[PDB]
């Protein structure tokens, strides 16, 4: 019910793992789908961040990559699906 | 900013204020300074740090997070056509 | 790896060294909600670092600065006087 | 005590603040002459740089912008004295 919306970053990370690693696609598929339900609460480790980063919300795809994203009552969207160097 | 000593005496009441309000309390001593503050709030700042603290990776979240602040670069995607293509 | 309340308000003096030593928070229970422990230099020293990188232009310009400094071909060299000088002193 | 050195984009910097603010040039001015004789000690709250950027100080200019510095026995570098938007 509440709808997503990506970053077009977001999407090109999400593109990435469809090719890289499409395990880590499903996991960041199952992530988004659990987000949508209730997007504060539940698996991976759902963390309010703080400071410039305050209003939004990270989920641990790996214990590397981060999905980070931003809930209204209407709509979630995500910002980043990959941790970069 | 407290003393080690009054910390330690108050060690009990200051874990259910950070608890509380989520503000970090410091604590002066000789053998250093220390910070308390919440598990919830230190696991929330170490992810934050997390986050921000490879070059590259804070400045592409920030981009996202500005280009999000002005809200329209965005677009929509079903979580069913997401499951199709991860299939 | 966590400790009580209890033993933590104990051992307070000797852990405020402990986490400012081996720089490794500790994790506390409690009744009222856990609580970390950490060295407020390390805390802060972290905060401005991430201070710096998170302006994106800023992050970049920074390390632009640092991958010259690593090569070392570009840097040059100043007194403070020519510095004094041009800046009308210092304050 | 110790030779300073710059990289381009601090002495520009430094240029920029001659031009826009002198007052802040003068503090910066002040910060190079504190650091060449005791890097790490001083006014300006000076901190560790961490991670990626560990091995590199930061003191302040003002409430916003950094002096950012490496320092040896012999010579101290800055490579920042502007923070950026």
């Amino acid at each position: 019910v509440r709808s997503v919306n990506f970053d077009p970053d977001a999407w090109e990370d999400f593109l990435f793992w469809l090719a890289a690693d499409r395990k880590t696609a499903r996991r960041i598929t199952r992530l988004i789908g659990e987000i949508q339900r209730d997007p504060f609460s539940g698996i991976g480790k759902p963390e309010p961040l703080q400071g410039e980063l305050s209003g939004y919300w990270s989920r641990r795809i790996d214990d590397e990559h981060r999905l980070v994203y931003r809930a209204g009552d209407d709509e979630v969207t995500m910002l980043k699906a990959r941790y970069h160097y | 900013s407290i003393s080690a000593s009054e910390a330690r005496q108050r060690l009990f009441p200051l874990i259910e204020q950070v608890n509380t309000d989520h503000q970090p309390v410091r604590i002066t001593s000789r053998a250093g300074d220390a910070v308390l503050m919440s598990a919830d709030d230190y696991d929330a700042w170490q992810e934050t740090v997390y986050l921000l603290r490879s070059p590259e990776n804070a400045r592409r979240l920030m981009e996202a997070v500005a280009r999000d602040k002005a809200g329209h670069s965005a677009f929509t995607k079903s979580v069913d056509e997401l499951r199709e293509m991860a299939g």
